[PDB]
């Protein structure tokens, strides 16, 4: 058996090659953080400064991946992204009731077993919108809550935005967070955000630089 | 470091100790 | 202070110069004699001869004024108890406190040390012959349960080393092991290996202090080169400054058994390199504690898990040594040399049994690895 | 419910075509299974144990 | 077969009481935790409430909260909905979607009329 | 006045189907297989663990040498192992990272697969010109792909999560025919031992056999009560059974048209993601949840045997077509081979 032993042996060099270029892929695979977009597109400013969006921030590659193109039924798809960073659930705050549907949403992404070690980013378009829908007078009509939740003490509006609008906005964060909080052991953590324009990606990047800390700081047991 | 320290220190005592040995093994006669 | 060594070859020497007296004085009584402590010619018969106290002991600088007497009668020989080849010798003139401290701290340290030696073969045993926790985090503290299983093990040897040396070589009487082991090179391959293992653990430490900091800060990090760097550095670096603490204490300060110490900055060449670490550790202590206060103080008590969190991560970095860096040798010279001792070896001498609980055996993916072994192995 | 009534036509057809197939009896098919796993049965190498020689896995 | 009937509603005037039930046949009914969603016309597919496997851990929409009740019982292998206080927004097609998993508390059945695992629906209409 | 008409004439059709589903059922499996004996505590260890993948391995399928299999992974990877050597033939990098499902060709000229890019890629192993390529990418779907399998060398069959599946034709590069019918997300597929009809597992509780001659939904089972997510024939072609998420396997044939068999104790609570069987149909493999495989007896429905092993959840198993190995490939990166 000579023929046996060379084609072995060229097997094994085509096994090294094969091992040293999924050791550079192991490195380029381990630094990429990626990120599930899943909000009604409005990507077009986070690219630019169809499913997927290969991005960077100081020296730190993201991987978004857009969902537009699937079906409604996310109970089978959802369960692909395990190894992801961060999910950015985007929240068109105001316009029918979107926004029990989108705590449900959440609640579905927060208390799937296979989703219960990943964290949510968690934007919430449209402030303005829900500053001129407080002001017309429609969230007391589906929070009935909303109408005993003080403004809370720890609170940081903008300076001149008013009070019903803030009382609004720190309510849904506060409600989210009740989801994300009434339900956990500590491994992961719903990140809370208010835009729109300005630079998202930089709460992105220093969100997904908190889960990653805050992964390494949990598996050394000091969180 | 420290248990350097204790190691010079435990051998200076000990040898000082081994000296005092040595002459009272040199008082007794054969030595 | 002043060495045995020394001793032996003042005492030769002095044995030389009586042998040179001995068989070279003009003859005149007493027989000329050497009784291996003071030489004793001939003198006057019927009277107390009194030469000097012989001057290769130790306390030749307390009492220099000193004197033997030996009764030199009319018969050629003293006087006796009884009969006895042994003349009268008044030694009342040419005569002469940490025993119980030393030996404390020693036997505190050796079951620390002893202790730490088998939880952490079985903590690198944990941490070898499980397949799933084979990361880059356990390697490195791996390669720390080895530097503290090294440490222990060299110490030991150490002790060893000391105990045949200054215990079962005084109450035995051989001294011709004892001073040609203190020429040979098994001593200072000992001692050499003791700086060596302690330098390493000092420097697994710091290497696994600041791999932890690269973790927690640096934004991206290639991760295999970076871990044949942090081995690089926890065993290479200390290997490139014991080699200059060798070469000058074989150059410079060889007798002795390269652990007298006698010159002070030979030592501060080994001792400060330990300090940089140290240093460097309480700095990276003072940045995890920062980034843990930066966690819990946004998660919408903290006392309990920030105290639980310190008292995790004190013994991985060893930042108790910071309590007692900048006082050292030359320095503590009462018994703050004392507590410093007893706290810095006992508390080192531990370290490595807290973090082979710290960090296999109350660690929860190693008790779920252990859970799953076990209804695995049902 | 214009596009719905389509899938409800389409679903009345395939059920009235689904309905009128042939159907033997379990007992005969269970039996045709238990004759098939006691038919090929010698010839299976996970439940039979293949000793060390010729089975190419076993290092 | 995975098959839930529900029965009840009409035309009631606002302000009254109304009852919903559904009777879940082809499964083990102690297993999974049950929803219910409604379709307004002219809008989608929205939910109004949640019960758990046990029946304790319940949770309604806000649009509904002290109005609306439900009530799961395995031992009929059924659930009700009791309407108290009807409003004019509850003139809906009602649907008793389950959750497609044993023991979970995660559910994703709030979709664009394509659910495998819902009822017909019963339409309530508010009129004078 | 109209819609209502049908669809109750259509619940009517649905009853007389359950009464001939019913009166043609005169003895179940489980009582008429306690005359025949029981297979015993069956053990089998990790024969290789071959370990390559930087990420989760969602699929798998044996060569028909029984050698050779494709693994991929949402890494992004396809590598195709040499199970005896344990080592690496080809690593095909993906276009889309999320795939979700691979087929090493029976000829072995071609690998499939398709993920969450909604694109049947083709790739081709015996090109003149060296390394590996894309010799085809299929597009008309508007889901993802769930599970693909080849025919024969010239077409592919693929499940998708927009209710079809579709016969394609490689060569041309557009569908053959489509299969519509199901209400759910197709989750997986099965090619008769014949290859002239292949069975669905899907999101609706029910499986479909199909047939790729004139492309039809001719049979339909609903005995399930969760979304299947698994499904292998019978290796005659007769029977299939088939596994969904309230954690049971179910044992459906094709020509009595009923559920033969349950699989289920009170321990299995995981919903379980991949069955197969062993080459004489008598070892139903069953990989679970709980990150373990049961091994049942496909006729007397005991666990037979339980693998142990991976650190994450399974996610495919495969047969080898001599019946020699089960590899299951899972979440931890490994996939390993059970014997
Ligand atoms: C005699 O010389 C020493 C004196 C003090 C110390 Cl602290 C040491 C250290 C450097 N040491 C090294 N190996 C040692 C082994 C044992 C002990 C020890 C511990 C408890 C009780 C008694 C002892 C000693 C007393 C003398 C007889 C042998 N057993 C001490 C040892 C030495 Cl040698």
């Amino acid at each position: 058996t000579e023929d046996q032993r060379n084609e072995e042996k060229a097997q094994r060099e085509a096994n090294k090659k094969i091992e040293k270029q999924l050791q550079k892929d192991k490195q380029v695979y381990r630094a990429t953080h990626r990120l599930l977009l899943l909000g009604a597109s409005g990507k077009s400013t986070i690219v630019k400064q169809i499913f997927e969006t290969k991005f960077q921030v100081d020296k730190v590659n993201f991987h978004m991946f857009d969902v537009g193109g699937q079906r409604d039924e996310r109970r089978k798809w959802i369960q692909c992204f395990n190894d992801v960073t961060a999910i950015i659930f985007v929240v068109a705050s105001s316009s029918t009731n979107r926004l029990q549907e989108a705590l449900n949403l959440f609640k579905s992404i927060w208390n799937n077993r296979w989703l219960r070690t990943i964290s949510v980013i968690l934007f919430l378009n449209k402030q303005d919108l829900l500053a001129e829908k407080v002001l017309a007078g429609k969230i007391e009509d589906y929070f009935p809550e909303f109408a005993r939740y003080t403004t809370p003490e720890d609170a940081t509006p903008e300076p001149g935005e008013d009070p019903r609008v803030t009382r609004a906005k720190y309510f849904i964060r506060d409600e989210f967070l009740r989801i994300s909080t009434a339900s956990g052991d500590g491994r992961h953590y719903c990140y809370p955000h208010f835009t729109c324009d300005t630079e998202n990606i930089r709460r992105v990047f220093n969100d997904c630089r908190d889960i990653i800390q805050r992964m390494h700081l949990r598996q050394y047991e000091l969180l | 470091h420290a248990e350097g320290t204790f190691t010079s220190d435990v051998s200076s005592y000990l040898e000082g100790q081994a000296a005092k040995e040595f002459i009272a093994w040199l008082v007794k006669g054969r030595g | 202070t002043v060495s045995l060594w020394e001793t032996v070859q003042k005492w030769r020497e002095y044995r030389r110069q009586c042998q040179r007296s001995l068989t070279e004085d003009p003859p005149p009584f007493c027989n000329r004699t050497f009784d291996e402590y003071a030489c004793w010619p001939d003198g006057e018969p019927g009277s107390f001869v009194n030469v000097s106290c012989p001057w290769y002991l130790p306390w030749a600088s307390s009492v220099p004024q000193g004197h033997v007497y030996r009764f030199c009668t009319a018969e050629g020989l003293w006087l006796q108890k009884d009969n006895s080849s042994l003349p009268w010798r008044d030694l009342s003139e040419c005569e002469e406190s940490p025993e119980e401290q030393l030996l404390f701290l020693y036997i505190i340290y050796t079951v620390g040390y002893a202790l730490s030696f088998s939880a952490l073969v079985i903590a690198s045993a944990i941490l070898l012959g499980f397949r799933h926790l084979h990361c880059t985090r356990n390697y490195i503290h791996l390669n720390l349960f080895a530097s503290f299983i090294l440490r222990a093990l060299s110490v030991f040897i150490k002790d060893a080393a000391l105990k045949w040396m200054y215990s079962t070589a005084a109450q035995q009487h051989q001294w011709d092991g004892l001073l040609s082991y203190q020429d040979s090179l098994s001593c200072r391959l000992v001692f050499l290996l003791m700086q060596y293992c302690v330098a390493a653990n000092y420097y697994w430490l710091l290497v696994e202090g600041v791999y932890l900091y690269t973790l927690l800060a640096f934004s991206v990090f290639s991760e295999q080169w970076i871990f044949r760097l942090y081995v690089s550095i926890g065993w290479g670096v200390p290997l490139l400054f014991v080699v200059p603490w060798g070469i000058v204490k074989y150059l410079y300060e060889d007798e002795g058994c390269w652990t007298r110490n006698s010159n002070m900055n030979y030592w501060l060449i080994i001792r400060l390199p330990i300090l940089f670490a140290i240093g460097v550790n309480f700095l990276i202590f003072v940045r995890v504690i920062c980034i843990v206060v930066s966690k819990l103080k946004a998660n919408l008590d903290i006392k309990c898990r920030l105290a639980k969190s310190t008292l995790t991560l004190i013994p991985l970095l060893g930042t108790h040594e910071v309590i007692f860096a900048f006082v050292m040798d030359e320095h503590a010279r009462g018994t703050l040399r004392f507590i410093k001792l007893f706290t810095e070896l006992s508390f080192t001498s531990f370290q490595g049994l807290m973090v082979a609980i710290l960090y296999c055996f109350v660690n929860n993916e190693v008790q779920l690895e252990f859970r799953k072994s076990w209804e695995r192995w049902r | 419910n214009t596009a719905s009534i389509a899938q409800a036509r389409k679903l009345v057809e395939q059920l009235k075509m689904e309905a009128n197939i042939d159907r033997i009896k379990v007992s005969k098919a269970a039996a045709d299974l238990m004759a098939y796993c006691e038919a090929h049965a010698k010839e299976d190498p996970l439940l039979t144990p293949v000793p060390a020689s010729e089975n190419p896995f076993r290092e | 077969q995975v098959q839930l009937q529900e029965s009840g509603g009409g035309l009631v005037q606002p302000g009254g009481s109304l009852r919903l039930s559904c009777a879940a046949s082809g499964f083990t009914f102690s297993n999974y935790k049950m929803n219910w969603v409604r379709q307004a016309p002219g809008k989608g597919l929205e939910w109004v409430s949640d019960i758990s496997q046990s029946g304790a851990s319940i949770s309604y929409t806000g649009s509904v909260k002290g109005r609306f009740t439900i009530s799961r019982d395995n031992a009929k292998n059924t659930l009700y909905l009791q309407m108290n206080s009807l409003k004019p927004e509850d003139t809906a097609v009602y649907y008793c979607a389950r959750c497609p998993a044993p023991f979970t508390r995660d559910c994703f059945d709030v979709t664009s009329t394509t659910y495998a695992y819902r009822g017909q629906g019963t339409q309530v209409t508010v009129s004078s | 006045s109209e819609l209502d008409q049908l669809r109750q004439e259509a619940e009517q059709l649905k009853n007389q189907i359950r009464d001939a589903r019913k009166a043609c059922a005169d003895a179940t499996l489980s009582q008429i297989t306690n005359n025949i004996d029981p297979v015993g505590r069956i053990q089998m260890r990790t024969r290789r663990t071959l370990r390559g993948h930087l990420a989760k391995i969602y699929a798998m399928h044996w060569g028909t040498d029984s050698r050779l299999l494709v693994s991929a992974s949402q890494d992004g990877k396809l590598i195709i192992w040499d199970s005896y050597t344990t080592n690496k033939v080809h690593a095909i990098p993906l276009r889309s990272s999320w795939v979700m499902t691979c087929a090493y060709a029976p000829s072995g000229n071609y690998v499939a697969c398709g993920g969450l890019d909604n694109i049947c890629s083709i790739y081709n192993l015996k090109t003149r010109e060296g390394n590996v390529r894309v010799s085809r990418e299929l597009a008309g779907h508007t889901g993802y792909l769930s599970c693909c399998r080849f025919l024969d060398d010239n077409q592919i069959v693929t499940s998708s999560g927009d209710t079809t599946c579709a016969l394609w034709d490689i060569e041309t590069g557009q569908q053959t025919t489509t299969f519509t019918g199901h209400t759910g997300d197709v989750m997986s597929l099965s090619l008769a031992p014949d290859t002239r009809l292949f069975v669905s597992g899907a999101c609706d509780a029910s499986a479909k056999l199909w047939d790729v001659r004139e492309g039809m939904c001719r049979q339909t089972f609903t005995g399930h009560e969760s979304d299947i997510n698994a499904i292998c024939f019978f290796p005659n072609g007769n029977a299939f059974a088939t596994g969904s998420d309230d954690a049971t396997c179910r044992l459906f044939d094709l020509r009595a048209d009923q559920e033969l068999m349950t699989y289920s104790h009170d321990n299995i609570i995981c919903g379980i993601t991949s069955v197969s069987f062993s080459k004489s149909g008598r070892l139903l493999l069953a990989g679970y949840d709980d990150f373990n495989c049961n091994v049942w007896d496909a006729l007397k429905a005991d666990r037979a045997g339980v693998l142990a092993g991976h650190d994450n959840r399974v996610s495919c198993l495969g047969v080898t077509d001599d019946g020699m190995a089960v590899a299951t490939g899972s979440w931890d990166s490994f996939l390993k081979i059970w014997n």
